[PDB]
């Protein structure tokens, strides 16, 4: 089976160049097209452009014209898309995918995509705060706020407490930063002798945070 | 310039039913129309060429049929891995474009949200900021709508949403708004409001409190 | 019932 | 409309559009079943012919059964895949390609031991239907007559035995060259002896499947 | 044999083991090429009509461009995904499912300003064949005639001006209904007004495909 | 596209077990077939046998036939084949395959292999040694001796040197040790100016290097 | 019981030639036959199902045709990736068998070698053995001599040879000969030639070093 | 030319 490999995640400031990769193996490289293609959080597929391995032809849509840049390395069996200019927009994954043998355009291959995100933040460990109780059973939890980059994990009393669990996605602010919850269901009588302590950790920047949620 | 569009841009099905999926093109593309399948964390893989041929592994569950400007991805015999994404794409003249997206979801029986409110920690008003989380808990469908009203201020442009994906167990999804402030806005008012409507309860529920 | 017929023609 | 299909493989077979499943005894639209019957994917396997009735105990058989829905529909597609057919505790590797839903095609392997009355078991994966008719038997040649004939040849030579009629093709041949079938039976088999160019003897070597029987000498006179 | 296939396209297109190629102006085997031009990958384009001959500014006009060899024969298989149509400097979109190799379709873009004899540059991969005979033009309305009308409609509305018989298609309308046409030329375009329920004044407007014109109002008399 | 990631190399003694594991990923385990192949160095393909995933059914070949056992992890998407008995003979590369859609049997998609080498000598580690150059171009490399059983790979810079790059096939020596060399050719415009790396990797006994190489 | 029958086992030919490779089989398999194309290192690939119908990807240069019991596999327009292992195989019943394989190869212009040679390094010297490695780069045909000189002595059992496979880029060959001598045989001797023979070369080119 | 005169009718 043919391998589109990628290259890793990348996080730039804004303004910024980017050049993703894409290494092929199992077909000859220079037989075929390579699409590259957007999608951004959320959001659906949508194609950049492509090139022609064998003459280094390109075909660019209207709105990445001009900002995107694709090329391929014949000598390497690579194909490369470059960014230059990143604006806060432009953070997607970027997938590469081989062009069909169909008479009309289509990706027959795909590689696992490359998150580019954007952002002018540094890294930054996360602001955890309590979310106390206010029925038959009650909930709490625990607000991660303002860190960057991802990923944060979350566990209940160090992976005891997992039924009932929700830790949410995380969302990008405003300022750049990261913001998480994450709750849990508890019995009610069980919050003046039951402690919940919610267990962050951010390894980009070595943080770790043992709030315990008490009720007041 | 061609656009697709997919309907319905989602649906809910028992595992075993027969699925339709349609796609409308803008202009008449013949045949030249490609369906795929996006399971979230993944990279769409294609299941049909030629709007009728399938890839080569697919399984014959799935079948495309369709010319022109309309088509269909129909999925009989509805199994577990089928719960995914699936996009139109036509290949027929510049730009490529691809359709809105069908996500296929399980159905599950109506059930009302679990409201929770959650005020500002002390804590975090000593950081000079101030956030207000609404939680709704364990509830099907996945369209719900949440509203806040400080002081009976419908406020707007201030607040953030964020939904988990269904779940595993009992197939229900979980949602998060959170209302943030500055200090100085939530020491000016009074009363914290936090309205939930849902097809699983009668009226809109609302959960409140007053600071101190 | 014809293909068996048939089958056992051959 | 959908009522035109007649067998429950045909009927699974049946175009998605037209929503059709298998009801017991009719391709049938659900919203209209009046059994629990009803099915989109289970089709129960059933022989009711087997062609030939037995085998030289050295095998190279191909048999020939016929049935209905002898195959399987995985992913919403049938194939002869899952189908499995044992002659006791043997079993026939199918040809696919001469195979279809109604008639299978398979060759029975050899045998040491005489059988008799030994049990056809046919699984499509959902279940087995049984034929318990089919033999192991061993031909032999008791005699030929007469044993000596013209050069020309058109001798009408009888041979005379047990089993000759099994099981699917009889090549009697003298010199290496073809003896014409006149006439077949468990017991006889007349044929046209084969014209040489030299007055010499030859073994009357009898072919059935992979079996080989040599017999008296037939000598060629002038 | 070999001459059967008329065409470059047509010639490379034929099985592998009839070993045919294209000789010029000829598909005949390598043996019987006396030029040394013998191929069986090289097909150069070639044009010879264009229609329409002209666009409005506002373009959108789908061009319709006949000729030969307007494809590239990739891994031994012909597709038009290597051709490319310039119109001067910028390109019409293709229409993979309305072309062939012979046939071409594409939607032109905007112009600013009038052109004539813009050249059509095509290349297939092997080479470029140009078409100067296309014209970028403006259409203008100079003048309508009768300026009233009955509300019953019926009217024979004349329009004049310069460049109203370019692009794919016509359409003038008055007070949102759609004005008839009966005839279509450079200078004039005569329509039948269409019948309104109000009495008021509207002006004409024309649409050659994505350019927009109005004129002077037409009052819809009592 | 699917991977079929089949495990690594092994080292059996002659009359020992053997368990080779493929797990599958891109697709529904269950929906197909697996088929596992041998292949003798030098020598063709041949078909060992099969399962069915849904109900674990099985189908051996002849020359396999009680030797052989084919079983598949429906709760981890993977696929396992033991060959108990093993002899000087059974020493070949195992490919594990996908059946495909056609109403025939073949085998759709393909795992890397695994080479399974019979000998009653045991494992041991590379030596790796510098092969060292002295305005055209020049060449240099990486030998790597006396390791057993085989594979070692064998990469420049980490995968991004890939011109140039010629890795022998290993040669046995009078002694029970393989013997490799692997070469790269560079301008002589390149040292001292641009660093060279081979990164020496031997996952049958978990022995690595990566000694750098120039002449100073 | 079914046995297939590739012919030729291997064959050379030239940068855009048209390849030809059948498949006999003893039985009648109708159309059920796959190709499939295997580099070296690597797993085979489908390139043909049904006897002539490519898998998703394969190059319309390859084309199979055939029925019944004789099958051929066609590579018009030969290119140097095409250098592989090629295989026939029946599918129509049990057990499943391959062909024999036909190891194709690209013939392409006579290139002569470029002969580097390598002394041993003083780290593999105190471990008390030493190597000398001998380079050819890049050559065709894959014939080459290569001779070793110690001292103006002719060596011989004291060298192993070892080819790489033919390039799919450029199609050649690599060659790599290690002499290998105790330190102590190592010491008693100044120079180290290594003689290359060659079809590209119009005299043998010898390669040396003296230590210090 | 056949088809030219096919094809844009
Ligand atoms: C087969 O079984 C029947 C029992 O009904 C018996 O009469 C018959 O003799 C058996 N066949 C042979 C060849 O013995
Ligand atoms: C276009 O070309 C024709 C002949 O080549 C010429 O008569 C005409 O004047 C040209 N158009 C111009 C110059 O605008």
């Amino acid at each position: 089976q043919m391998q589109l490999v990628q290259s890793g995640a990348e996080v730039k400031k804004p303004g910024a160049p980017v050049k993703v990769s894409c290494k092929v193996s199992g077909y000859t490289f220079t037989d075929y097209y390579m699409h590259w293609v957007q999608q951004a959080p959320g959001k659906g597929l949508e194609w950049m452009g492509l090139v022609d391995p064998e003459d280094g032809e390109t075909i660019y849509a209207e709105k990445f014209q001009g900002r995107v840049t694709i090329t391929a390395d014949t000598s390497t069996d690579t194909a490369y898309m470059e960014l230059s200019s990143l604006r806060s927009e432009d953070t997607a994954v970027y997938y590469c995918a081989t062009d069909a043998t169909t008479p009309y355009w289509g990706m027959m291959w795909w590689g696992q995509g490359t998150l580019v995100t954007v952002s002018s933040a540094s890294t930054k460990g996360p602001s955890v705060f309590p979310l106390a109780p206010s029925g038959g059973t009650a909930a709490l939890g625990c607000l991660v706020k303002d860190y960057f980059p991802e990923p944060v994990t979350v566990s209940w009393n160090s992976g005891a407490l997992t039924s009932g669990v929700h830790t949410f996605p995380a969302v990008l602010q405003s300022s750049g930063l990261y913001s998480l919850s994450s709750v849990v269901t508890v019995p009610s009588s069980s919050l003046g002798t039951q402690t919940y302590i919610c267990n962050v950790n951010h390894k980009p920047s070595n943080t770790k945070v043992d709030k315990k949620v008490e009720p007041k | 310039d061609i656009q697709m569009i997919q309907s319905p841009s989602s649906l809910s099905a028992s595992v075993g039913d027969r699925v339709t999926i349609t796609c409308q093109a803008s202009q008449d593309i013949s045949n030249y129309l490609n369906w795929y399948q996006q399971k979230p964390g993944r990279a769409p893989k294609v299941l049909i060429y030629d709007a009728s041929n399938l890839e080569t592994g697919v399984p014959s569950r799935f079948s495309g049929s369709g010319s022109g400007t309309e088509f269909t991805l129909t999925i009989s015999n509805l199994r577990p891995d089928d719960f995914a994404t699936y996009y139109c794409q036509q290949g027929d003249s510049f730009p490529l474009t691809f359709g809105g997206g069908t996500k296929v979801e399980i159905k599950r029986a109506a059930a009302a949200p679990s409201v929770f409110i959650f005020p500002p920690s002390d804590e975090q008003l000593k950081s000079g900021t101030a956030s207000v989380v609404c939680l709704l808990n364990n509830f099907y469908p996945r369209e719900a709508k949440v509203q806040w009203k400080v002081d009976n201020a419908l406020q707007s442009g201030n607040s953030q949403e964020s939904v988990t994906e269904q779940d595993s167990k009992d197939s229900t999804y979980s949602l998060s708004s959170t209302l943030t402030l500055s200090k100085a806005d939530y020491e000016k008012h009074k009363l914290y409001a936090c309205e939930v409507t849902h097809q699983g309860l009668s009226s809109p529920v609302t959960k409140s409190f007053n600071r101190g | 019932t014809r293909e068996c017929k048939e089958a056992l023609a051959k | 409309g959908c009522r035109h299909f007649q067998s429950c493989s045909q009927c699974l077979s049946a175009p998605p559009f037209v929503q059709c499943g298998w009801c017991h005894d009719k391709c049938v639209r659900s919203e209209e079943c009046l059994s629990g019957t009803w099915t989109q994917q289970i089709c129960l396997p059933a022989i009711y012919k087997v062609f030939p009735n037995s085998a030289p105990l050295e095998g190279g058989t191909r048999l020939t059964i016929c049935g209905w829905d002898f195959g399987f529909r995985r992913n919403n597609k049938f194939d002869l895949k899952k189908t499995r057919v044992l002659l006791g505790n043997e079993s026939c590797t199918l040809t696919l390609s001469e195979s279809t839903m109604n008639t299978l095609k398979c060759t029975v392997g050899p045998a040491m031991n005489k059988h008799f009355n030994m049990s056809i078991i046919i699984s499509n994966g959902h279940g087995t239907t049984q034929y318990s008719t089919f033999s192991y038997v061993d031909p032999v040649i008791t005699s030929i007559s007469p044993k000596y004939g013209p050069m020309a040849g058109g001798t009408l030579l009888t041979l005379t035995g047990n089993y000759l009629n099994s099981g699917n093709s009889r090549h009697i041949s003298i010199g290496g060259k073809t003896c014409t079938l006149k006439s077949v039976s468990n017991s006889i088999l007349e044929c046209y002896t084969p014209a040489q160019t030299i007055s010499t003897e030859f073994a009357v070597k009898l072919k059935i499947d992979l079996a080989n029987r040599e017999t008296s000498i037939f000598s060629y006179r002038e």
